[PDB]
C-alpha cells in the first residue's frame, strides 16, 4: 500500500467533531465526560487503521489501554493548536490556564499541554503530520506494558508503514534532504513529552476517583483501571 | 471482558 | 562543526568505566551509590558537550536536573545490550531480573530496562547511536519543566548538531534511502519508552528516603528534590 | 545554590 493512499486513509479514519454540554467536581466532571466521549470514537478510528482489524482482539485492546491518553492528548493539543493560551477540548467547551485552579493539580498539567501545543505552532505543524504522531502513538506504546504483543512484528509493519507515510509527506513539503532528515526528528522528540504528560494525567486521573470525585463513567474507568496503578 | 472488548467486535 | 567530527566528540566526553564494592536496604544502597557515583562524572560529560559551557549556569543545571535519570537509565541498559536478562550498573556488579524481589516494586522496573536492552540488541544498536541518544536526551529534557529555558534556542542549535551527527552516522552505514530515513525514527521512537521508566524510577526513588532507607547523598538527593514530587 | 552548581564551576 502506497504511503500517498496511507494519508489519505489516515484523513477519513478521523473521529468525528464533538460537542459538549465551574468548581472542583464541575471541571472534573466536564473533562471526564469529554474523555468518555471521545474514547468511544478512538475506538473506531482506530478500527479504520490498516491492518488493526488484523490484530489479535488481544492486541487490539492492548494498544488502546496503553496510549488512550497519549492518544487523547495530542488530540486536545491539535484541536488548540491555533488557539493561544487555551485548550480546545470541544468547539463549545474552551478553558485557559487560569481557571484549572478550581483542581489541585490541573493548572500543571495545563501549562504543558499548552506548551506543546505552542511548540506544534512554531514548528508549523501540518494535519498530516498528526495524523501519523496520532497514529504512531497509538502503535509506538505497547512496547512493553504488563503484558505482551501476540504479534509483536505486525505492530511494528503498521508502525513503519506509519513512519513511511510520514517520511513521504515530508518529501514533499519544500525541505531540504538537510531539513528533510531533520523535521522527522523534531516531530518525534515530541512523543516523549507527550508521554511524559500521558503518566502525569493517569497519576492525576488516578488520585481523583480515588477521592470519590469522578462521576462513573464505565469506558474510562476500564481504560485507567488497564494500567493497575496503586 | 469488557466494554472495550464488545466496542471493537462491533461494526 | 562537521557531523564527523562530533561523533569523535561525542566519544571522547564519554565518562569512565566505574567499579562497585542482598535484601532491600543493601540492594538499595549498591544501587543509589552506584548512581551517585556515576551523577558526579555525568556532570563532567555534559560540559564536554559542544555549546554546553556556553550555556548559562540556570540552562546547564536545568537540563541535568531533568534528564539525568534518564541519561542514567540509557547507559545501564547500553552497558547491558550485549548480556541477556541481567542489568550490567558496573562491571562487577552484576543484576538478574530475579533479585529484584528484595525491594518492592523493583523487579517491575527491571523488566522495562531488559526488554528496552533486548530492543537494543534486536535493532543491533552501534555505539555512535547510542551516543546520539544519550546527548539527544539530555537536550530534548528541560522542554516544558517548572522552570523556562534562558536560551531555548541555543539548546535546540546543539539538539540539531546531534541531529546531524546521528543522520550522517546513518547515512554511511549500509542502509538505503528507504531503511535509512526510518531508522532515525526507530531510535527516536525508543526515547519515549526510556523518558516512560524515567518518571517510574523517579516515583520509587521517592516512595523510598520518603520511607527512610536511601542513604544520604547529596548529590543524588538534589537531583531527586529538582522534581518536586510528593 | 547545590553542589551542582559547583561541579559545574568546576575544571
Ligand atoms: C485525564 C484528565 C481529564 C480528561 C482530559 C482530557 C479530556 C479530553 C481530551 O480530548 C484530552 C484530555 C487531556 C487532558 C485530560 C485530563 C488530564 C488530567 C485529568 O485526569
Ligand atoms: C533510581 C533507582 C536506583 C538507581 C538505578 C540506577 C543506577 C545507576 C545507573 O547507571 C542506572 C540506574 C537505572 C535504575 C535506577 C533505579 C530505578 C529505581 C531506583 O530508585
Amino acid at each position: 500500500m502506497p504511503p500517498e493512499q496511507v494519508l489519505i486513509l489516515l484523513q477519513g479514519a478521523e473521529p468525528p467533531i464533538l460537542c459538549s454540554r465551574y468548581t472542583e467536581v464541575t471541571m472534573m466532571t466536564l473533562l471526564t465526560s469529554m474523555a468518555d466521549k471521545e474514547l468511544v470514537h478512538m475506538i473506531a478510528w482506530a478500527k479504520k487503521l490498516p491492518g488493526f482489524l488484523q490484530l489479535s482482539l488481544h492486541d487490539q485492546v492492548l494498544l488502546l489501554e496503553s496510549s488512550w491518553l497519549e492518544v487523547l492528548m495530542i488530540g486536545l493539543i491539535w484541536r488548540s493548536i491555533h488557539c493561544p493560551g487555551k485548550l480546545i477540548f470541544a468547539q463549545d467547551l474552551i478553558l485557559d490556564r487560569n481557571e484549572g485552579d478550581c483542581v489541585e493539580g490541573m493548572t500543571e498539567i495545563f501549562d504543558m499541554l499548552l506548551a506543546t501545543a505552542s511548540r506544534f505552532r512554531l514548528l508549523k505543524l501540518k494535519p498530516e503530520e498528526f495524523l501519523c504522531l496520532k497514529a504512531i502513538i497509538l502503535l509506538n506504546s505497547g512496547a512493553f506494558s504488563m503484558e505482551p504483543l501476540h504479534d509483536s512484528t505486525a505492530v511494528q509493519n503498521m508502525l513503519d508503514t506509519i513512519t513511511d507515510a510520514l517520511i513521504h509527506h515530508i518529501s514533499q513539503s519544500g525541505y531540504s534532504a538537510q531539513q528533510q532528515a531533520r523535521r522527522q526528528a523534531q516531530l518525534l522528540l515530541l512523543l516523549s513529552h507527550i508521554r511524559h504528560m500521558s503518566n502525569k494525567g493517569m497519576e492525576h486521573l488516578y488520585s481523583m476517583k480515588c477521592k470519590n470525585k469522578v462521576p462513573l463513567y464505565d469506558l474510562l474507568l476500564e481504560m485507567l483501571d488497564a494500567h493497575h496503578l496503586h | 471482558h469488557k466494554i472495550l472488548h464488545r466496542l471493537l467486535q462491533d461494526s
